[PDB]
């Protein structure tokens, strides 16, 4: 085979993919936002702030954009939010960087550049970040209800931080509160379909919506014994093997049901004894089940052994082999709270497990089931700055006035570095201005002599912290504003940014094959 | 693949819509007209209604998807204003265009708006007095109602007629009528018209000089399954078990015909005592004429065909309780309509469960032997039927012909929203679009949407005078004293439906095939 | 396409629609009608004179006239005459409105103008009935209504289908005070003359009469679409000619096989067997030997006819029928329905309802010229016992309507002044009509027809007359319309006009 590809057409492409991806989601974003409508081949539109829902949802093509949802799920995943900052912000940086340099002919000091930038960008932010209170569900409040109203709803920037902000300090570790690593395991959120804000609460421990499922299981007996397997319901589930026939038809219906036979004998072993709870983390078989409804010991099942044994310790258990042989004896009684609520026929069993690991699967209520889903979406994100709070007490104000935060003290260090690098340090600089800048000029009139007054004000009044407001556009203060970045939550969205276009530069060349 | 942004997708967007909707415009007052429709079936249909010819078909864009959206908002919602909402939304978006034809953030024009909404629902809270729900009050809201829907002379009996049916309450008090919806379709001499009927109304009965074509007194057992099957909540066979056991069931099936009418024969007495009670089964199916005879002969009266509707209007109607099959039934449960009476007319029979123990269940006999002019009066009835709805469910009242919205365009005289004028331009912009039910009608009635609107306009800058375009002959007046007089619930909700997807488009900077 | 958009459907698709259904009326409406052949799926020429025949095999894209084609229909059942008054009517009524739409008048507008004053025409209907005349009974002053309806309807004889259809309407009635939907039917028949055809009351199968003749008094039926090859609950037979050996026991078995048919056929009873299907060879001889009428290898035609006029059923299978499926008429017979031997029934109190024309002719297209005509004898009559007034002859009632609506405009003014000024136009494209089928204009028609300025008589109808455009008073020439007809025919046609004239363009996806 003879082949090869050759420089700018695949950067070009890239810087292409690059910056189109982050128009219209950096207009999305801010106070002043936008929306990305797709129209489907088939003539749906799809109008979402996220282009990640509506990228992936449409074309995904060979270039960065098969590079801008990897690094937005990258972003997704981790702290939960951000997800709409690292394709504008890679899309920022690389456009801005790479020609200019390109045509300086250069991908190397390009590449360091970014970690030239990644510093100072820490520096300033940790520097101009603010620490804001742990334990002070207010001092969170400020700074985790600004991190709700970032993308499309300002909708439960009460309701889902409130929610969020006891929780996530009434979570903790493996290692511990909460804080610490991402374990998001730790946030959990499971729905309750329909119901209502009020019936709502905050849950700042774990729900198991499949612990009682039913009215005739365990309810509200409140020393659990959770028990893992082992004897009264085995490891081996399998068949009972008598009388089989293979010459016979009728037996082909009776070896399906000769599965949960012995399964009944499992989950009867739970009857001749009745440790109040069972679980079973290959699941229990349902004929085997009824039984246990009938002895009132809550099933619990579909839910992991790590995910019951961070519940059951945190709801309290004594886990057996069967109840018969005991192993050791531990706490009955882990948690203040075991409440089964029943929305629509299921019912919905909150343990609240009070500074626990547990699995932290928080109660959350909208109105109905599908704005039920943005108390969560939020939460993640609330939880994310609930965590972050915890994580980094440290976090800074913002409009963007970071991105010039940075951008300037890049440029007052890149006025300091000098060199050939001081102009791709400084090409890296202007780049971060554009996201605020965006937000300002959906706000209006000159957001350069906006940026003018910015970086007036940067070294002048302050950098990000007194900033500029992304509803107005003047020069304030996002503390005083109440509008908090979140410093991991900042730093993290570069991380992730300033890698990906340093792909876009080391590639010029793919294959088909 | 390829996208489009900036104002590219905008102008898409904006054009589509206001290239769609003027073609509506065609239609609203008594002046407007009856837009023929045939969808892909190949039927023509006559509607001035919005929620027809928004839900059936359209000319494919991606607005086309978010027109039927608000759409399904204001039929639902209220159900008068589906004709008067789509008029008010491009013409905004036309003045809105101005400012984005000067240029101008789409976003800051959004903020420009939804004030002025929330201005004129303030205003219009303002200028309305609430009204009586008295049936003569109600007129000359029901009139308009319907006559702003459909046209005057349909409107004018259904004035009556609609009306009729929602004073016909037991006070329970909707935006709409569900059980005064009965509509029965008759191929009849009019062409166009509705027959206010009282009572449930029975798809059918059946005739027989002994059976009782009049029942005052009524037990009615509810029956679906027909004789040919013992104690039978659905027809099924009792044999069939091999090729010459089906012609067995067929001869034993005339026996439980006879046994069937020997429960009603007796269950009659059994509950009616002597025959001058008719003892009423309406059989849903059809009744065998031994038994459609012997019931008829004893005194039962057999009714051949109701609904599943005229089952459960029936549970509600008779007060009594339904049953799927004909057996002899506990005397309790038995329905009883104060009049159950089948009524032939033309060739049918109607048969009516009156003095309905619940009659919130009234009906209507449509009159057409054309469907074409069938379908199109059953429209004009149901879309006013909710609209004279929200007349007696509303003691607030909005008075009509343009009354309230010179009462708000000059009322939202400017520098009141000084802040970048920007708001005093997308409140001029909303403004502007307020009084487009002035403009269709003058448009589509005498003189001109304009040259009479300006006296309108300026006859309510004199005396603060509620003035407006006519609904007939586009000429001044005062708007009060005519009586026209819109529905409370229309103005609210015909605001919100509007200026939601009005602010859509404008964040909607990007479409994707 | 179905489906449009640029204002065709409102300017244009109506006009154009309706004269396509219209002028055929046109020559085919007045004194007489210029038939027009149609072709079916099946091939074959087919001459029409009323509107809703040539329309009804006319398969219309319009999405406008689908309305108008049930107007005709309606204005058919009704009265019969004026169908094709019904279409050329509103050829006038909805084109002037191109001149409104030119001068700018607005859709609802002049349609409120052509309304009121249809309205006001309505209200000047009964005013503008010229004497009235009736017969519950007698042929020739009936024939005349009869005769003058079906002269649009019909070019050929005027006299003979007045006569027959006057005859046929009233005698298969005791009263013909009532008038019912179908009182007459046809048995279609060739030979002899066209002028041959007898009105003879009763059901006329034209199919054979077979079976020994048992009953005469006795027609009472029990009618079967069931096919007697052996066809019988038990065992239902065909006719097998697989083998020799299994066909000798079929003529064994199916006199028994027939046996228990014409037996459970006299069972429930008749002497009269209406067969819709087959009689077999031993089937039909059983019947010769089981003394039944076995009229055999009906058509759906003479099985329905029947199945109408008796209000019994045919019986696809055997079962022991009931009265339901089985009528009675006042005769089984066999005589010459307009020269024609097979059985002929006698219906007048036993069953009824069926008078029987037969239309007759060289070929089935004379039947159906004659169908045109004697149909409007039904309808018409109905009308003239509904109501016996008699009004001009078509056109010459309009030449009152429009000199009254003339000066109605200037009651009128405001834009429907001009719209019920085109309203009185809207009448008087029918002596038009009339005149354009003889060729003549009708501008001397209207001169002449406003000569004297009353109009309650003079028109110019189809004549060689007309030839030289004459005035005839039609109220004299014994052509008057029936109130209703005067009244229905005005009445859709101004219905169905202004209801597709509100059209818009269709939306389609």
């Amino acid at each position: 085979n003879t082949k090869r590809e050759s420089g700018r057409k695949v950067q070009s492409g890239n810087i292409n993919a690059a910056k189109t991806i982050a128009d219209i989601i950096r207009t999305c974003l801010g106070p002043k936002s936008m929306m990305k409508m797709l129209l489907d081949p088939m003539g749906g539109i799809v109008m979402t702030n996220d282009g990640n829902a509506i990228l992936r949802e449409i074309q995904v093509q060979h270039p960065a954009a098969k590079s801008m949802i990897e690094i937005s799920r990258t972003q997704d995943e981790e702290v939960g939010d951000g997800t709409t900052s690292v394709i504008i912000l890679a899309g920022e940086m690389l456009s801005v960087a790479e020609h200019f340099l390109e045509q300086q002919m250069h991908p190397t000091v390009v590449i360091s550049a970014y970690r030239k930038a990644l510093d100072d960008m820490i520096s300033t932010l940790k520097k101009i970040s603010i620490p804001v209170d742990i334990s002070d569900s207010d001092m969170m409040l400020n700074i985790i209800n600004s991190s709700i109203t970032t993308k499309a709803i300002s909708r439960w920037s009460s309701l889902a931080c409130n929610i969020a902000l006891d929780a996530v300090k009434m979570v903790q570790f493996e290692e511990n509160g909460r804080k610490e690593i991402d374990i998001k395991k730790y946030a959990r959120v499971e729905k309750i379909p329909g119901g209502i804000i009020e019936d709502s609460c905050v849950l700042r421990g774990v729900m198991i919506n499949k612990d009682v499922t039913h009215p005739r299981m365990r309810r509200y007996i409140k020393n659990p014994r959770i028990v893992l397997l082992d004897s009264s319901l085995e490891y081996k589930k399998g068949e009972s093997q008598t009388d089989i026939e293979i010459t016979r038809e009728e037996d082909f219906t009776r070896i399906l049901q000769m599965e949960e036979e012995y399964i009944q004998q499992l989950c009867e072993d739970i009857i001749q004894l009745k440790p109040d709870v069972v679980i079973t983390e290959k699941g229990i078989s349902d004929l085997a089940q009824h039984y246990l409804m009938r002895a009132n010991i809550t099933a619990i099942r579909r839910v992991r052994k790590t995910d019951n044994n961070r519940i059951a310790r945190a709801c309290g258990a004594r886990i057996v082999s069967r109840p018969e042989e005991l192993r050791e004896d531990d706490v009955g009684t882990g948690a203040g709270l075991l409440e089964i609520k029943k929305i629509g026929d299921e019912y919905f069993t909150f343990i609240t497990d009070c500074k626990d690991p547990k699995a932290c699967t928080i109660l959350l209520r909208g109105a109905s089931k599908e704005i039920l889903s943005e108390v969560e979406r939020n939460l993640q994100d609330a939880m994310q700055v609930c965590r972050n709070v915890l994580l980094d007490p440290q976090l800074v104000p913002g409009g963007g006035a970071s991105e010039m935060a940075v951008a300037h003290a890049l440029t007052e260090k890149s006025k300091a570095m000098t060199g050939v690098e001081q102009w791709p340090y400084r090409a890296v600089a202007q780049a971060l201005e554009v996201i605020p800048r965006t937000l300002i000029q959906n706000c209006g009139a000159s957001t350069i002599r906006l940026l003018t007054s910015l970086r007036a004000k940067h070294t002048q009044e302050n950098c990000e912290t007194w900033g500029v407001n992304g509803e107005t556009g003047t020069l304030v203060d996002m503390k005083e504003l109440g509008i908090w970045e979140p410093l991991a939550v900042k730093l993290q969205t570069y991380k992730t940014a300033v890698e990906t276009a340093v792909l876009l530069l080391r590639i010029d060349d793919i294959v088909s094959g | 693949a390829e996208v489009a942004r900036a104002q590219a997708a905008l102008a898409v967007n904006i054009s589509a819509a206001r290239g769609l909707q003027d073609v509506l415009r065609t239609n609203l007052g008594p002046k407007g007209t009856m837009k023929m429709l045939v969808s892909g079936a190949g039927d023509i249909k006559l509607t001035k209604d919005g929620n027809v010819l928004l839900h059936e078909m359209q000319i494919q864009h991606p607005t086309a998807s978010l027109i039927a959206k608000v759409a399904t908002a204001q039929d639902d919602i209220t159900g008068d204003g589906t004709t008067s909402n789509v008029l008010i939304i491009g013409e905004l978006l036309k003045q809105a265009d101005l400012y984005i034809s000067e240029g101008l953030h789409p976003r800051i024009i959004t903020e420009g708006f939804e004030a002025a909404k929330e201005k004129a629902l303030q205003f219009l809270e303002e200028v309305k007095v609430s009204r009586e729900m008295d049936r003569e009050t109600l007129i000359d809201v029901a009139r308009t109602s319907l006559r702003t829907k459909v046209h005057a002379e349909l409107a004018d009996v259904l004035t009556e007629a609609v009306v009729d049916s929602i004073l016909a309450i037991k006070k329970q008090d909707e935006p709409i009528d569900l059980f005064m919806i009965e509509i029965m379709e008759m191929k009849h001499k009019s062409e166009t018209d509705t027959s206010l009927i009282r009572g449930l109304v029975l798809d059918h009965g059946a005739r027989h000089p002994d059976m009782k074509k009049r029942v005052e007194d009524a037990y009615i057992l509810t029956c679906n399954v027909s004789l040919e099957y013992e104690k039978t909540e659905v027809n099924s066979g009792f044999f069939y078990k091999s090729a010459e056991e089906r012609e067995k069931l067929v001869k034993a099936e005339r026996k439980f015909i006879e046994d069937r009418v020997k429960k009603i024969i007796e269950l009659k007495r059994k509950v009616c005592g002597d025959s001058d009670k008719g003892f009423v089964v309406i059989n849903q199916k059809g009744i065998d004429p031994f038994s459609l005879d012997a019931l008829s002969k004893e005194g039962i009266v057999a009714l051949r065909r109701a609904k599943r509707r005229n089952m459960e209007r029936l549970t509600l109607a008779c007060g009594g309780v339904a049953l799927n099959s004909f057996d002899d039934l506990s005397p309790d449960c038995l329905g009883h309509a104060g009049l159950v009476y089948e009524y032939t007319l033309g060739e049918e029979k109607f048969t009516f469960i009156e003095k309905c123990n619940n009659p919130r269940s009234v009906t209507l006999l449509i009159k057409g032997p054309n469907k074409h002019t069938l379908t199109q009066i059953k429209d004009a009835v149901r879309d006013g039927l909710r609209a004279v709805k929200n007349a007696i469910d509303d003691g607030c009242v909005v008075p009509g012909a343009g009354a309230v919205e010179v009462a708000m365009a000059e009322a939202l005289i400017k520098h009141k929203p000084s802040v970048k004028g920007r708001a005093q331009l997308g409140v001029q912009a909303f403004a502007d679009a307020l009084l487009i039910i002035p403009k269709v009608l003058a448009q589509n009635s005498g003189f001109d949407l304009q040259e009479t609107l300006v006296k309108i306009q300026a006859e309510h800058s004199e005396s603060g005078q509620l003035v407006g375009v006519d609904l007939n002959t586009g000429e001044p007046m005062v708007a009060a004293e005519v009586g026209v007089w819109d529905n409370y619930c229309v103005k609210k909700q015909l605001l919100h439906s509007c200026t939601v997807i009005a602010t859509n488009i404008l964040l909607v900077d990007e479409i994707m095939r | 396409a179905k489906h449009f958009s640029g204002l065709e459907e409102a300017v244009y698709r109506n006009i154009q629609a309706c004269k396509e259904l219209a002028q055929t009326t046109r020559t085919a409406y007045g004194p007489n009608g210029m038939n027009k052949m149609v072709i079916n799926h099946l091939e074959k020429l087919f001459v029409t004179n009323d509107a809703a025949t040539i329309l009804r095999e006319l398969e219309v894209q319009h999405p406008a006239a689908k309305m108008i084609v049930m107007a005709s229909h309606m204005q058919e059942q009704e009265v019969g005459d004026g169908t094709n008054f019904v279409l050329v009517f509103a050829g006038a009524l909805l084109e002037l409105a191109e001149e409104l739409l030119r001068i700018g008048l607005s859709v609802s507008e002049v349609i409120e103008g052509y309304e009121i004053a249809c309205r006001k025409a309505h209200e000047i209907l009964p005013n503008l009935v010229c004497c009235s005349a009736k017969n519950l009974r007698d042929i020739d002053e009936v024939s005349s209504l009869l005769r003058t309806s079906i002269m649009s309807k019909q070019y050929g004889n005027e006299v003979f289908l007045a006569k027959l259809i006057a005859q046929a309407c009233v005698s298969i009635f005791p009263d013909s005070g009532h008038f019912n939907v179908d009182n007459i039917r046809v048995c279609k028949i060739l030979g002899s003359g066209i002028s041959s055809s007898s009105v003879l009351h009763g059901m006329v199968f034209k199919k054979e009469t077979e079976g020994d003749v048992t009953s005469v008094k006795d027609a009472k039926i029990a009618v079967y679409s069931c096919p007697f090859d052996g066809m019988i609950t038990e065992t239902k037979g065909t006719v097998l000619i697989k083998t020799a050996e299994e066909l000798m026991n079929f003529s064994k078995g199916e006199e028994n096989l027939m046996d228990a048919q014409v037996k459970a056929i006299a069972d429930t009873g008749a002497n009269v067997v209406v067969t819709g299907g087959k009689v077999a060879d031993m089937a039909l001889h059983y019947a010769n030997k089981y003394n039944i009428m076995l009229v055999r290898l009906n058509s759906k035609w003479d099985l329905r006819r029947l199945c109408k006029t008796v209000g019994a059923t045919a019986l696809p299978r055997l079962t022991p029928p009931v009265l339901e499926e089985m009528g009675h008429c006042d005769s089984v017979y066999l005589s010459e329905v307009g020269d024609t031997q097979v059985v002929v029934f006698k219906h007048e109190k036993e069953d009824g309802a069926i008078s029987t024309i037969v239309l007759r002719g060289s070929t089935d297209n004379l039947m159906d010229d004659i169908e045109r005509a004697v149909d409007d004898g039904v309808n018409t009559f109905k009308v003239l016992t509904r109501d016996k007034r008699l009004v001009p002859g078509g056109g010459a009632t309009e030449i009152e309507l429009a000199k009254q609506i003339t000066s109605y405009g200037e009651t009128c003014p405001g834009l429907e002044q001009y719209a019920i000024k085109k309203f009185a136009e809207a009448f008087e494209a029918i002596p038009r009509a009339l005149a354009e089928n003889s060729g003549v204009k009708a501008n001397e028609v209207i001169s002449k027809l406003y000569a004297v300025h009353q109009e309650g008589n003079k028109n110019v109808g189809l004549d060689i007359e007309a030839e030289v455009p004459a005035v005839k008073d039609m109220l004299e020439a014994g052509i008057l319309d029936t109130y209703l007809g005067k009244y229905w025919a005005i009445k859709l046609a101004t219905n169905a006009a202004v209801t597709v004239l509100r059209v818009d363009q269709i939306i389609m996806a």
